[PDB]
């Protein structure tokens, strides 16, 4: 019984379970952002150039995090804290 | 009535508008009716 195999499972489901969020969050938000989008130029054609100054603010908002957590992910699996 | 042939956005539905404006558009047309009818006695 290999600690650093132990040491690798745990580092990857913890890896395996930020990315999965991540992906929930950014999918969700991006697609919330995206319908209140569509239906605001639906509306109206002209605010398709405004109103993608405040669209874009929270897709970054979102895409962040998201971005966060490949980042803090790819510190557990290549380098594992409390790895040996 | 006979019916001859942006985005507004109606609330609180256009169903409801168009029942309410109705009658009134009734009454303008009943009320132009006497004003030019007053304006013909003269």
């Amino acid at each position: 019984l290999d600690p650093n195999a132990i040491i690798t499972a745990g580092a990857l489901i913890g890896g395996g379970l930020i990315m999965g969020g991540g992906a929930i969050g950014a999918g969700i938000g991006d697609g919330i952002a995206g319908n209140a989008l569509i239906s605001g130029i639906a509306r109206q054609p002209e605010a398709q150039g405004r109103l993608f100054t405040p669209f874009f603010i929270t897709v970054g908002l979102v895409e962040a995090a998201y971005f966060i957590n490949l980042a803090f992910m790819a510190l557990f699996v290549f380098a594992t804290p409390g790895l040996q | 009535m006979e019916v001859e042939y942006t985005l507004y956005s109606f609330e609180p539905d256009p169903e409801t508008l168009f029942d309410a404006l109705l009658p009134r558009y009734i009454a303008t047309r009943v009320y132009a009716a006497l004003l030019e009818a007053a304006a013909s006695e003269s």
